[PDB]
């Protein structure tokens, strides 16, 4: 199984760092588990095989292509020519995505989260796992 | 009809009806006066392009041609005062001394000068007597 | 959207390749919308649209894909793949482009054009041309007659040619028509594709249409 964490900021919350992760089975495309948390609050959902099919299809762009964009976008697969745009009502949970170019912003996807019950759980999950991927890449380092 | 408009190109009227032209001819025949009416609809569009669009372009395409071959002859008839002048070591009776001719210069004198009335649609009159045998060799071609 | 007709009139043409053929299109884009004509060498077709009919008809044909009409706007002027079908006569212009990274569509629903823009647009610009471009083989003509009194007054006078090969025959312009009818009309003549009216007659029209 692969993770990625990725850290962002809302359009909604220019001063609030939120960290976003994306959870999946080697392909993105399989489906994945999303989380969004600000160190307060945490918020998840899901997205499925057919699900990703029906937004690049509806978009007319090859499967893989379109995957290759969401790699993009979620796993921080950005180069300095791609920005990215992230937005979400806590409220209504509503995450949705867009992608700029000629001066204006373009969808990408869209999810329903649901606030999570367990907040500083997750969190502390997420955190420790952190810890570790800094302790194994410094180790590597050593040895290197 | 023939011998009445051959020389021409008696009185005439023109009268439109939607988009219908009638045309309509007063003049006599055998002492006796003579009638007709053309009645003309709007000409289709492959007539259009046929009769005017394609080869009014193909005259502009070669009257351009035109002008480029008469460059070139300027250009090579400057080469020849200039090896008078330059090298063939002689002068003139000086009143007749051209210009040397350069192309992006004769043609803004003549789009800023000349270009107003040049262009001139006006009666169509011009066209026909200018261009006719330049638009039935297009058309041939 | 009347400056948007003005400003097309005065637009030169460019030439589209088609997979299918070729087209001559003059275009003439603002943030208000554009103008359009296009052309086959058998047939013409016009199209009108302002920014209300762009934001519907590109969110029609890209569905989630979002902007201001300026915007699309702005793209087509920089001008892709282009298919077209008459569909009666529509030619319904069907242009994919690359923009934001994205495939985009846009399908333009040209109608037959009116036969008085046919006349405004080329039949009294392409006339015209031919008449000032007349003009300007007439004073050729004289600036040629010109140098041959001049070059004659050498010959009268002394003045051999050094180089051999600089000769010029006198200019007289009904055997320079007689050689060019035979010798380079079949060729200048050919409408082809349209690719050398768009290649060398850009600047008349436009000035021609200006007048």
């Amino acid at each position: 199984m692969e993770r990625k964490i990725s850290r962002i900021h809302l359009v909604s919350e220019p001063s609030i760092t939120h960290f976003l992760q994306v959870s999946w089975e080697k392909t993105l495309e399989s489906g994945f588990v999303i989380t969004l948390t600000d160190g307060h609050s945490a918020w998840t959902g899901t997205v499925s095989e057919s699900e990703i099919s029906q937004e690049a299809d509806d978009m007319a762009m090859e499967k893989g292509k379109y995957v290759g964009e969401l790699r993009k976008a979620l796993l921080s697969g950005a180069g300095p020519a791609d920005v990215y745009t992230f937005n979400f009502s806590k409220e209504s949970c509503y995450f949705f995505f867009e992608k700029n170019l000629k001066d204006v912003s373009f969808r990408l996807g869209s999810f329903n989260l649901e606030k999570v019950e367990n907040p500083a759980e997750v969190i502390r999950e997420l955190i420790c796992y952190c810890l570790d991927t800094i302790a194994e890449n410094q180790a590597k380092n050593e040895h290197l | 009809l023939d011998n009445l408009l051959r020389p021409l190109l008696a009185t005439f009227s023109c009268d439109c009806v939607a988009d219908a032209l009638i045309l309509r001819v007063r003049s006599e025949l055998s002492g006796l006066p003579f009638y007709w009416n053309f009645h003309c609809m709007l000409a289709s569009p492959s007539l259009v392009s046929q009769h005017l669009i394609r080869p009014l372009m193909g005259m502009s395409l070669a009257l351009q041609c035109q002008v480029r071959e008469l460059a070139t002859l300027l250009h090579m008839k400057d080469l020849e005062i200039q090896d008078y002048q330059e090298s063939g070591a002689t002068l003139i009776r000086d009143r007749l001394k051209t210009e040397p001719f350069e192309e992006n210069s004769f043609l803004e004198q003549f789009m800023i000068e000349k270009l107003p009335e040049a262009c001139s649609i006006g009666d169509g009159k011009p066209f026909v007597m200018n261009l006719q045998d330049l638009y039935m060799a297009v058309t041939t071609q | 959207m009347e400056e948007l007709e003005q400003g097309l009139l005065m637009q030169p043409w460019a030439w589209l390749q088609l997979a299918e053929n070729s087209l001559l299109a003059k275009v003439f884009i603002t943030k208000q919308g554009y103008a359009l004509l296009v052309s086959d060498l058998q047939q013409v077709w016009h199209e009108q649209v302002d920014t209300s009919v762009v934001s519907q008809r590109a969110k029609e044909l890209n569905k989630r894909l979002t902007a201001p009409p300026a915007a699309f706007l702005c793209h087509l002027d920089n001008l892709a793949t282009f298919s077209c079908d008459c569909v009666a006569d529509a030619l319904i212009l069907r242009v994919r482009s690359e923009l934001s990274g994205l495939p985009f569509y846009w399908n333009f629903h040209c109608m037959l054009a009116s036969p008085s823009l046919v006349s405004q647009h080329l039949i009294r610009p392409l006339m015209g041309m031919s008449l000032a471009l007349q003009c300007q083989v007439r004073e050729l003509a004289t600036l040629l007659h010109m140098k041959d009194l001049e070059i004659q007054d050498y010959q009268e006078s002394g003045a051999t040619l050094i180089r051999d090969r600089l000769k010029t025959e006198p200019f007289e312009e009904n055997s320079f028509l007689e050689q060019f009818m035979i010798e380079k009309l079949p060729e200048a003549c050919s409408i082809g594709d349209g690719k050398p009216f768009v290649m060398n007659l850009q600047d008349l029209y436009m000035a021609v249409t200006t007048q």
